[PDB]
RNA sequence: GAAGACAUUGUCAGGUGGGGAGUUUGGCUGGGGCGGCACAUCUGUUAAACGAUAACGCAGAUGUCCUAAGGGGGGCUCAUGGAGAACAGAAAUCUCCAGUAGAACAAAAGGGUAAAAGCCCCCUUGAUUUUGAUUUUCAGUGUGAAUACAAACCAUGAAAGUGUGGCCUAUCGAUCCUUUAGUCCCUCGGAAUUUGAGGCUAGAGGUGCCAGAAAAGUUACCACAGGGAUAACUGGCUUGUGGCAGUCAAGCGUUCAUAGCGACAUUGCUUUUUGAUUCUUCGAUGUCGGCUCUUCCUAUCAUACCGAAGCAGAAUUCGGUAA
RNA sequence: UUGACAUUGUGAAGAGA
RNA sequence: GUGAUUUCUGCCCAGUGCUCUGAAUGUCAAAGUGAAGAAAUUCAACCAAGCGCGGGUAAACGGCGGGAGUAACUAUGACU
RNA sequence: AGAACUGGCGAUGCGGGAUGAACCGAACGUAGAGUUAAGGUGCCGGAAUACACGCUCAUCAGACACCACAAAAGGUGUUAG
RNA sequence: GUCGAAUUUGGGUAUAGGGGCGAAAGACUAAUCGAACCAUCUAGUAGCUGGUUCCUGCCGAAGUUUCCCUCAGGAUAGCAGAAGCUCGUAUCAGUUUUAUGAGGUAAAGCGAAUGAUUAGAGGUUCCGGGGUCGACCUUGACCUAUUCUCAAACUUU
RNA sequence: CACGGACCAAGGAGUCUAACGUCUAUGCGAGUGUUUGGGUGUAAAACCCAUACGCGUAAUGAAAGUGAACGUAGGUUGGGG
């Protein structure tokens, strides 16, 4: 899929509930800090003797991942998350196609 | 060792008589793995006077 | 004498470490294995005119793709064919007439659509917010997908309207964890402010064995619990295969269908072939061949008596009663 | 096996961004 | 490892190992230093062996091909 | 080997099919008498070697569902058409 | 087979169980060895075999659904028993009748669509291509009305 | 032509426990439970009893919290007596 870099859609901002303009970015997850409780519970488990403790995934069948679009309000600044379907290729601000064009070169 | 059973020697793999893995063992090798040519720098017939 | 704050001894840290320790090494399956996916699904048919419905039944398909291939309005009408125009020819671009869809709608298939659902152009982001209900599957759980509403806020058009993704039937994902957005909210429990952390709601990162373990081999040195739910002899059904024999008589036999034969077809028998199957036996029916010995079968190699001959004789060949 | 820390005291030169 | 004597022991170091006073900054812990912080911490640099690179090594484990051309009948191919 | 509908067997004896899971008949407390089903009535064996019209003579005749097989093709045997 | 040496052998002594010892057979280590013997953890676990003790009376099944590292096992719904409770013909019903729907199988159809399929006859190409001649005949391609036979994944009916 | 059973006697297998579900009987009832303990005794009995505690009499949120009468504790339709 190709998506635009901007879209006008409803905002849940308590200041403005109405269709606003949105800066459309793409989601990427954070660095996952060491001090989240699970990670310091895991590192506890992982210590001493007895080798690996929690499992290790192997069997992955997925080619792709779902594309989550963050929408940042231009004015009220509040961000909302939207998710796409699955796709192998996704570009935001891609070049719009054109009909009737000569197959090039 | 190549004539023994696998229990008795690393060489002891049977069904033909062959060592089956490099006969040149490392220096950092562990007691029980060291058999054959041990630190061997090179191997084979030399003829070096 | 040598040696010297090195080394050694100590504790963490990185590397090496089948020498040694654990453990593991799918399922279905006309036995297992190999293949395959009938394991999660979709179209058509099998399916026996509601619904359901099986086999490793038949023909196929899915882990995608699309800022428009989504949303709305408008104009237009598509396959294809006939007759017509400089170079222009089978094939270029232009015209008229015909044209019920014979085209197109991502893809599998089926359905659906003609002042459209098709082609083309114009504007947009209903592929949005909120949170319940309903259908399929169903246990009437989950999940996926879908339908009709409500409450907002938008698009489109003169408008009535229609739009909560792709015309419909497939195109997918728990807990634990992490992560991002939301409410500016609660909690760190002697009391506070900041940093940090723990919550609530909603997404994402994945489990395709698709209701979602973290997993290589070998054993002829082997073991146990079981199994005739199950393979490897016999026996049983079946007889494709193998073996044996009919019928029709085109043809062969110089002549001449049938003395002796016999194509195309077609009806059979047999169980000394091989398969197919898996009923019996896995708390055990001694597994090849031979030797030895008996007896039975007849689809007769010989021998007794015959009929037929393309039987002069001789030899041979076909046949009958004959085991 | 390698690094560190500790056993670990006393001195001298001459070099590193 | 091979297995008296005799005779011979070819080619191959790309792989798997073994081995090397062989170029490197490429990667690379803990202690250590630097930056930011109210600190907890975060962020960097620097850095051991090892890996990575390079050399040797087959009486190390092991390997020694698929294709085609090519001499006057054919055939084969000393030849490429 | 595998589905559909119902009926059964399994879990169920009884009468019949000689024999028999599943067929036909019928389902079952203890008994008497009557009557029957399916199946039978020469003899084994309870019940007419009953009545009636034909057909059939086989040097393996035939004889009763499931059921314990036979086909094409022939017959101047005999029978009717 | 060997029999003057890698000979045979007494006794003393040494090596102990993931250990020993082995001129190598997984051999031997007290009739025990691809891990000894003894006791304990131990009544180890068993979706797997086997057994499971009196009588009568009444009722009476299932091998199916869904989920499961599920396929010799469970969960789940169904079938079944028990206990009853609220009521007293309220309501029903493995059935018909009448009214009113829905369906695309059997059959049927192919001089109806589609797809397949035998045979001639008529008519333009005056040919798609070559001949006969300094335009007539074959070949095909189409077209018109007919003809024989078909369909689980064709179809008006 | 599947397994156990040559024979006889004796022995020989759904138990107890802790926490529970439905149902039932009983006591008391917006309450209930004497038996940890104490009193007492004809002494493991029986008899008796303070303070507590447990569960119930309030729910709901993750949590800070908040916390059940508009109405004869409601309206319509059924309902035994
Ligand atoms: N040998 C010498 C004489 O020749 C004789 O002659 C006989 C042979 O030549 C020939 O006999 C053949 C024989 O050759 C061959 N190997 C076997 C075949 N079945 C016999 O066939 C003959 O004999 C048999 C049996 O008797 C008959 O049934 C048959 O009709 C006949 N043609 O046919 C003759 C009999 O018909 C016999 N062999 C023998 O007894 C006699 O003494
Ligand atoms: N004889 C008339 C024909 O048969 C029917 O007419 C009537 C009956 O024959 C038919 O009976 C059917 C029976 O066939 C079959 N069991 C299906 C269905 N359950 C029954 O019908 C009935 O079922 C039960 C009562 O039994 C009720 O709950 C249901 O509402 C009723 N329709 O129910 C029909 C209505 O009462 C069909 N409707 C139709 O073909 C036509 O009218
Ligand atoms: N529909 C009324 C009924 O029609 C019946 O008649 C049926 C047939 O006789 C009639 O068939 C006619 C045929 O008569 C006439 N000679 C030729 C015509 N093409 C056919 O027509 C029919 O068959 C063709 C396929 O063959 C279909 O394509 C067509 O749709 C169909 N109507 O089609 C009729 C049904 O549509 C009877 N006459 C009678 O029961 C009553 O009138
Ligand atoms: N035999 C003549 C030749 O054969 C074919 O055509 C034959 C047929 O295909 C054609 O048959 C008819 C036709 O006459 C009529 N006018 C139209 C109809 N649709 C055709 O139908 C044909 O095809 C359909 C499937 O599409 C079949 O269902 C049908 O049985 C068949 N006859 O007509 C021809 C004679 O029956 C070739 N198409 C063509 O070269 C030429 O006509
Ligand atoms: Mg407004
Ligand atoms: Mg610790
Ligand atoms: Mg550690
Ligand atoms: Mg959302
Ligand atoms: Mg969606
Ligand atoms: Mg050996
Ligand atoms: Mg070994
Ligand atoms: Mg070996
Ligand atoms: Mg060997
Ligand atoms: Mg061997
Ligand atoms: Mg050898
Ligand atoms: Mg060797
Ligand atoms: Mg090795
Ligand atoms: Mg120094
Ligand atoms: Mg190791
Ligand atoms: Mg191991
Ligand atoms: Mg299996
Ligand atoms: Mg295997
Ligand atoms: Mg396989
Ligand atoms: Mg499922
Ligand atoms: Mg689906
Ligand atoms: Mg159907
Ligand atoms: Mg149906
Ligand atoms: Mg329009
Ligand atoms: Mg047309
Ligand atoms: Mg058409
Ligand atoms: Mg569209
Ligand atoms: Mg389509
Ligand atoms: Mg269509
Ligand atoms: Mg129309
Ligand atoms: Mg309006
Ligand atoms: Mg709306
Ligand atoms: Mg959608
Ligand atoms: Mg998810
Ligand atoms: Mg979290
Ligand atoms: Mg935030
Ligand atoms: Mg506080
Ligand atoms: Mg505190
Ligand atoms: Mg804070
Ligand atoms: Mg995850
Ligand atoms: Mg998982
Ligand atoms: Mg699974
Ligand atoms: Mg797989
Ligand atoms: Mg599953
Ligand atoms: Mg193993
Ligand atoms: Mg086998
Ligand atoms: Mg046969
Ligand atoms: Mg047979
Ligand atoms: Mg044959
Ligand atoms: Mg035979
Ligand atoms: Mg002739
Ligand atoms: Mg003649
Ligand atoms: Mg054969
Ligand atoms: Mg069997
Ligand atoms: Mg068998
Ligand atoms: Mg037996
Ligand atoms: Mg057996
Ligand atoms: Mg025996
Ligand atoms: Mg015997
Ligand atoms: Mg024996
Ligand atoms: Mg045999
Ligand atoms: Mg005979
Ligand atoms: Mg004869
Ligand atoms: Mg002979
Ligand atoms: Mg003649
Ligand atoms: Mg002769
Ligand atoms: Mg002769
Ligand atoms: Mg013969
Ligand atoms: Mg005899
Ligand atoms: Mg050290
Ligand atoms: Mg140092
Ligand atoms: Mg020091
Ligand atoms: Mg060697
Ligand atoms: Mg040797
Ligand atoms: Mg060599
Ligand atoms: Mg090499
Ligand atoms: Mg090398
Ligand atoms: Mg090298
Ligand atoms: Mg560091
Ligand atoms: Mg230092
Ligand atoms: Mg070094
Ligand atoms: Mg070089
Ligand atoms: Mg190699
Ligand atoms: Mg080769
Ligand atoms: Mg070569
Ligand atoms: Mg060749
Ligand atoms: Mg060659
Ligand atoms: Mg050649
Ligand atoms: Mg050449
Ligand atoms: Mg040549
Ligand atoms: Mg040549
Ligand atoms: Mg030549
Ligand atoms: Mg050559
Ligand atoms: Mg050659
Ligand atoms: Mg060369
Ligand atoms: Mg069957
Ligand atoms: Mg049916
Ligand atoms: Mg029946
Ligand atoms: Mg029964
Ligand atoms: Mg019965
Ligand atoms: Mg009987
Ligand atoms: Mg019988
Ligand atoms: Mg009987
Ligand atoms: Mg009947
Ligand atoms: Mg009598
Ligand atoms: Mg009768
Ligand atoms: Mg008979
Ligand atoms: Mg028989
Ligand atoms: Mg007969
Ligand atoms: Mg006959
Ligand atoms: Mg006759
Ligand atoms: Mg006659
Ligand atoms: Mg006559
Ligand atoms: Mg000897
Ligand atoms: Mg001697
Ligand atoms: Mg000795
Ligand atoms: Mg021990
Ligand atoms: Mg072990
Ligand atoms: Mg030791
Ligand atoms: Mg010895
Ligand atoms: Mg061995
Ligand atoms: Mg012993
Ligand atoms: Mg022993
Ligand atoms: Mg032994
Ligand atoms: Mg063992
Ligand atoms: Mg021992
Ligand atoms: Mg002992
Ligand atoms: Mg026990
Ligand atoms: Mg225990
Ligand atoms: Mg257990
Ligand atoms: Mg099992
Ligand atoms: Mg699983
Ligand atoms: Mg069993
Ligand atoms: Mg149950
Ligand atoms: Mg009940
Ligand atoms: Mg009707
Ligand atoms: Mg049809
Ligand atoms: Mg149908
Ligand atoms: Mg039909
Ligand atoms: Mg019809
Ligand atoms: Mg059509
Ligand atoms: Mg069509
Ligand atoms: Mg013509
Ligand atoms: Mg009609
Ligand atoms: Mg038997
Ligand atoms: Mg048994
Ligand atoms: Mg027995
Ligand atoms: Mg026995
Ligand atoms: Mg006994
Ligand atoms: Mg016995
Ligand atoms: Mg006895
Ligand atoms: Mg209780
Ligand atoms: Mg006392
Ligand atoms: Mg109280
Ligand atoms: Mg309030
Ligand atoms: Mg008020
Ligand atoms: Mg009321
Ligand atoms: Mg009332
Ligand atoms: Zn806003």
């Amino acid at each position: 899929v190709n998506v635009p870099k901007t879209r006008k859609t409803y905002c849940k901002g308590k200041t403005c509930r109405k269709h606003t303009q949105h800066k459309v970015t793409q989601y990427k997850a954070g660095k996952a800090s060491l001090f989240a409780q699970g990670k310091r519970r895991y590192d506890r488990k992982q210590s001493g003797f007895g080798g690996q403790t929690k499992p290790v995934f192997h069997k992955k069948a997925k080619t792709t991942k779902k594309v989550v679009l963050r929408l940042e309000c231009v004015k009220c600044k509040t961000r909302a998350q939207l998710t796409l379907k699955r796709c192998k290729h996704f570009e935001l601000g891609g070049e719009k196609k054109q009909k009737g064009q000569a197959l090039q070169f | 060792g190549v004539a023994m059973n696998p229990v008795d020697h690393p060489h002891g793999g049977g069904n033909h008589q062959h060592i089956g893995k490099a006969s040149t063992i490392s220096r950092g090798a562990v007691s029980g793995q060291k058999a054959g040519l041990i630190a061997a720098r090179r191997t084979g017939l030399l003829r070096g006077s």
